[PDB]
């Protein structure tokens, strides 16, 4: 019972937690990836000068 | 013609067994090298060697146009007889130390050891053939006879088989004997097969080539017009070796037979 | 009384799953479909790496994006130089069963654990010029899965006693525990910010945890099977997770769901390894079928794959500046990617 | 960490003479080892030997007399000389070296033996007036450029305090050696060199060498003293 | 083209490649035991000649044999069993006299049989503790018959201590022979509490699996 009152706790901390919405999520990631597209070399491909690989 | 036959199976085998070794990551062990190597052995006798041999059939066994050719091409068959009989030579030989003493030979066993055997069986083979290119085409009597290529040396055709097919022949006997006594005194339909495979293999090897060098030498210690046709014949009998090698050391694995299937 | 918690602890979980789904209007994948793919992706083997002579099992890119620590079956830590193949060091480790490796951000110090459940440091640069043991972490009941230094004297680590544990590496004693798993956890993730953290485990969820605080913030649960690997999003707000339910699954922080899987009928493996790219566009996961797929993660579309492993790929790892990625594998080599 | 150094004293000319360097407190088979000083002169490096004994180089002055060799079991460097010259009288030191990505080799010298019988590395001033609290830069020049395709640039900053060993400074023009202070910093462009003191200090009064490692025979600078 | 650093640096990679090399071929002449007892099994005592996770060493016709018990986990042992993936053998080790746990055994066994990552590996089961067997099938106040029809009626291929252990041993056989791939090979021994023989028997069985490995690689079977 003490295991199941400690289960309770952490779930009812878990619940009172604010919340965004996941289209506000998806365009923030959106917007990140947008941002840095530029610095990923991955992405693109690198020309060999600048490639140290 | 039931020639172009024998050529044709010797070259589409060998092949597939190196495309089998090469294209298959489950069969690169230190015995597939090996056996790679004998498949290469046998793809160069059957390619270089053995279309002139038919070639010179088909003329009455009289020799092409170009007479220099007679001497290299006595040099080639010569050595990769010898190269594929003693790759045999030490397969049996490596199996045997592989039944005997596994422990001791799976902890001395890398790729070190494949290569010096590779390096080993190749350099007696080379030392084997020496003599041939040094002698034949410094003398054109020692390769010719009637016009028709053959090499006419008693003393290396006595002695050069002694250390060919009879030593190795001993060898190979001695180490037959040897890992039957050991496969024998769940696990036991195992050992059965592998019994069974080695008798196949070893009777087949004797039956093909035995014939030819006993009838080779008996035309040296010893009539001549048959056991010349008997030679011409005898000569392909030890050829279809080279087509036969490849089936009876790479098919009875499901891996192989999955990889020509494919 | 029993009967009532279990009742309250089944009407907080029905609460939150409506919760969750209030705050879902719109999928990631509806709002990522009017952008540009990323198109093919092809990337070669610049380098490979060899000396080990046994099963790879886990590796960490260095800060400086050239050296890398590789642990191994063989019983051997070694440092690479990914830039000229050279080996910097070679360090003999007293177990031979090793799960998990990590580089200091520092570069003073490695770490190794595994099945003797214990994380052991390593210093790096020390006057007699050798590596030698400084500190062995003993208080894990269970094999150590996943250790990350966050500094020099701070290190986070996951255990098969379904519990992660926060170590002062100079006292030597664990300063936190984290226990809310059922099952034994198997990845690790710290978050670029360093005052949270993620794990999954064999129990088919993933925890946020507050360093500071102690406590399980968030849980999700979206995968059927185990997690292997999880993986912080560059941003900090998302983590990808990988699965031998052979998903791959993109979660978020403050929507508290999943995103979007990545998943294919073609592919039945498990995940072995998950990695993000700089920009957080390419998911990079290893699998048991001894190939790497890259995954647009904004539209959750098969880019590329990485196919040069003779073996399973058992780690994956991006490097700092992004420029490269590593993969060891039970094959016994290290391959660079470009 | 300890380096000891024993063999020297009178030799008459054309003599053979052998030196021994015992190392102690550190794994010397891991360390590459190698210089002299004249009695009034600046450094001059005489011979290397890898770590395993797999290379070794000589100064070209002792080439075909001089044989550095090390025994490893009993961790000890040696120098076997031969047809010694007046030219030779010195003061030998036995230096470590360690060669791995981000190390520091020459890190640590010994007190050294007194015997008594190419990049140019330029160093223009032999003497600086200094006070204390006070920054002070000293500068270096090199015949061509110590900058490499890799990145790197192979200049090393020395101090020797009178009655003392050298002491590695800085390694790789910017690289701040272990157990020195932040005031001193280098800093340098291909060919084009200097080491800046700031915040000076008694017992920073010495003479610093600068020190190529691009290419072998290394080489070192005249030397600029400071003086109070 | 490379520096002076640069080449000195490759020097001392190649004597660390040296001397991976020399490690290397150092324990390739080892081979690798795991042991797995569920419980109660007398596993730490069937090799009692020589004496997280525990390690012991025994040599036996200058063979290096090394055996490994993972004591510190937990009961299941599913995730860190990929691990040994690659040991020459198993050596399971069960008690034939608990009939009540005897199926607990065979269950265990059966995982471990149809592992995917030990698809290839061989195991020697040791039947520990035929004494308590072979005492209590005497006395005959316990009987496997009446919990279990199937030794009820039994034929076998004392005479009730005979068909007690071949029923026994057979309950097992029957897991390992169910697969019928043949790439691996379950080697069963029954042995008692005390037995001076053991590292021969495994040393034995070590040898069959490696003779078979490789008439596999020759493609001789
Ligand atoms: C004819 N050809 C099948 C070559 C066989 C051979 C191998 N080694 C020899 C040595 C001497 C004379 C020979 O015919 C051979």
């Amino acid at each position: 019972i003490a295991q199941a009152r400690k289960l309770v706790e952490q779930l009812k901390m878990e619940a009172n937690i604010d919340r965004i919405k996941v289209s506000k999520a998806a365009a923030d990631l959106m917007a990140y990836c947008e941002a840095h597209a530029k610095e990923d070399p991955l992405l693109t491909p690198v020309p060999a000068s600048e490639n140290p690989f | 013609l039931l020639t172009a036959v024998v050529i044709i199976l010797t070259i589409a085998g060998n092949i597939l067994v190196i495309m089998a070794v090469s294209l298959e990551k489950k069969l690169q062990n230190a015995t597939n090298y090996f056996l790679m190597s004998l498949a290469i052995a046998d793809m160069l006798l059957g390619f270089l060697v053995m279309p002139v041999s038919m070639l010179t059939i088909l003329y009455g066994y009289r020799w092409p146009l170009p007479s220099k050719l007679c001497a290299v091409w006595i040099y080639l068959d010569v050595l990769f007889s010898t190269a594929s009989i003693m790759h045999l030579c030490a397969i049996s030989l490596d199996r045997y130390v592989a039944i005997q003493n596994p422990i001791h030979h799976s902890r001395f066993n890398s790729r070190t050891k494949a290569f010096l055997k590779i390096i080993a069986v190749w350099t007696i083979s080379v030392g084997i053939s020496m003599p041939i290119p040094v002698f034949g085409l410094q003398d054109d009597s020692k390769v010719f006879k009637e016009g028709s290529c053959l090499l006419a040396d008693d003393n290396f055709v006595l002695i050069g088989s002694f250390v060919s097919f009879f030593i190795p022949l001993t060898i190979m006997v001695i180490t037959y004997f040897l890992t039957i006594k050991s496969l024998q005194k769940q696990s036991i339909s195992n050992e059965q097969k592998a019994c069974k495979v080695l008798g196949i293999v070893f009777f087949l090897f004797v039956v093909m080539w035995c014939p030819f060098f006993i009838t080779n030498i008996m035309a040296v210690i010893c009539n001549e017009d048959v056991i010349g046709a008997l030679l011409n014949v005898f000569v392909w009998i030890g050829y279809l070796s080279s087509a036969v090698n490849p089936l009876v050391y790479t098919l009875f694995n499901k891996t192989y037979r999955s990889a020509f299937s494919r | 009384e029993l009967d009532q918690l279990r009742q309250e602890a089944e009407q907080l979980k029905n609460q939150i799953r409506d919760a969750r789904k209030a705050c879902a209007d719109a999928t990631l994948s509806q709002i990522t479909n009017n952008i540009d793919p990323v198109g093919r992706i092809q990337m070669r083997t610049r380098r490979t790496l060899r000396g080990h002579l046994a099963k790879i099992y886990a590796m960490h890119w260095g800060t400086d994006s050239r050296l890398l620590v590789s642990a191994s079956q063989d019983g051997k830590l070694i440092i690479w130089d990914s830039y000229t193949t050279n080996k910097v060091h070679a360090i003999p480790l007293r177990s031979s069963w090793v799960m998990t490796c990590a580089y200091a951000p520092s570069g003073n110090y490695v770490a190794c654990g595994g099945l003797d459940n214990i994380c052991s440091i390593y210093n790096l640069k020390t006057r007699e010029g050798n590596v030698r043991v400084s500190r062995e972490l003993a208080g894990h009941t269970g094999y150590l899965s996943c250790c990350r230094f966050l500094d020099d004297n701070q290190i986070v680590t996951s255990s098969g006693d379904t519990t992660c544990a926060l170590w002062d590496i100079e006292t030597g004693q664990q300063t936190t525990t984290f226990t809310g798993h059922t099952g034994d956890v198997m990845s690790l993730s710290l978050a670029p910010d360093t005052r949270l953290f993620v794990s999954g485990a064999c129990d088919a969820s993933a925890k946020l945890w507050d360093v500071r605080e102690g406590m399980c913030r968030q849980t999700f649960t979206g995968h059927e099977s185990d997690i292997n690997a999880i993986c912080f999003f560059p941003n900090g707000n998302a983590f990808a997770t990988g699965s031998d339910d052979a998903t791959c699954r993109l979660f978020d922080l403050r929507a508290d769901q999943e995103l979007m899987t990545y998943s294919h009928d073609n592919i039945i493996c498990g995940i072995t390894s998950v990695s993000f790219s700089k920009s957080g566009r390419l998911l990079l996961a290893g699998y048991d079928d001894f190939n790497c797929n890259v995954w647009d993660a904004l539209k959750a579309d098969r880019a590329g794959v990485l196919a040069g492993h003779d073996n399973r790929v058992s780690c994956l790892g991006v490097t700092d500046d992004g420029m490269a990625v590593a993969t060891g594998s039970w094959d016994s080599f290290l391959k660079i990617w470009n | 960490v300890q380096l000891v150094e024993s063999g020297g004293g009178l030799v008459q000319p054309g003599g053979s003479r052998k030196l021994s360097c015992s190392a102690s407190g550190f794994a010397f088979s891991s360390f590459g080892m190698h210089v002299r000083q004249a009695p009034e002169k600046g450094l001059e490096w005489v011979a290397y030997i890898s770590s395993g004994s797999g290379t070794i180089y000589y100064a070209d002055t002792v080439k075909g007399r001089f044989t550095i060799s090390r025994d490893d079991p009993k961790n000890t460097l040696f120098l076997q000389m031969t047809s010694l010259r007046s030219e030779d009288t010195a003061m030998y030191y036995c230096v470590r070296s360690i060669y791995y990505y981000g190390s520091s080799p020459f890190d640590f010298w010994g007190q050294g033996t007194t015997l008594t019988v190419d990049i140019v590395m330029t160093q223009a001033t032999s003497s600086v007036p200094v006070t204390p609290g006070e920054s002070v830069s000293i500068s270096c020049r090199s015949s061509k450029s110590l900058l490499h395709s890799n990145g790197n640039t192979y200049l090393y900053w020395f101090l020797q305090r009178p009655g003392q060993s050298p002491q590695l400074l800085i390694y790789r023009m910017s690289n701040l050696a272990s157990g020195v202070p932040d005031r001193f910093s280098g800093s340098g462009s291909g060919t084009a060199f200097t080491l800046t003191i700031s915040r000076l200090e008694a017992e920073d009064v010495g003479v610093y060498y600068c020190m190529q490692h691009l290419e072998y025979p290394l080489t070192f600078g005249a030397g600029t003293k400071l003086e109070l | 083209t490379v520096s002076a650093e640069d080449k000195a640096a490759a020097e001392r990679s190649k004597m660390i490649d040296k001397n991976l090399r020399e490690d290397g071929e150092k324990a390739r002449r080892t081979l690798r035991l795991l042991l797995l007892g569920a419980d109660n099994s007398g596993k730490s005592t069937i090799v009692k000649q020589m004496r997280g996770i525990f390690e012991t060493k025994f040599q036996v016709d200058k063979v290096n044999f090394h055996m490994f018990d993972v004591g510190g986990q937990r009961d299941e042992r599913r995730k860190w069993i990929q691990c040994f993936n690659d040991v020459t053998a198993i050596i399971f080790v069960v008690d034939s006299s608990d009939y009540n746990r005897l199926q607990e055994a065979l269950n265990d066994f059966k995982s471990i049989w149809n592992n995917r990552w030990l698809r290839t590996i061989s195991v020697i089961l040791f039947l520990n503790k035929q004494d308590l067997l072979a005492e209590k099938v005497l006395a005959g106040k316990s009987k496997i018959e009446d919990y279990f029809p199937e030794f009820a009626r039994y034929t076998t291929p004392d005479p009730r201590v005979t068909r007690a252990k071949y029923f026994i041993r057979k309950e097992f056989v029957d897991i390992s022979t169910a697969s019928g791939d043949g790439r691996h090979i379950c080697y069963p021994h029954f042995t008692c509490a005390v037995d001076t023989e053991n590292a021969r028997r495994i040393f034995n069985d070590c040898k069959d699996i490696i003779l078979q490995m490789n008439l596999r690689e020759y493609n001789l079977v």
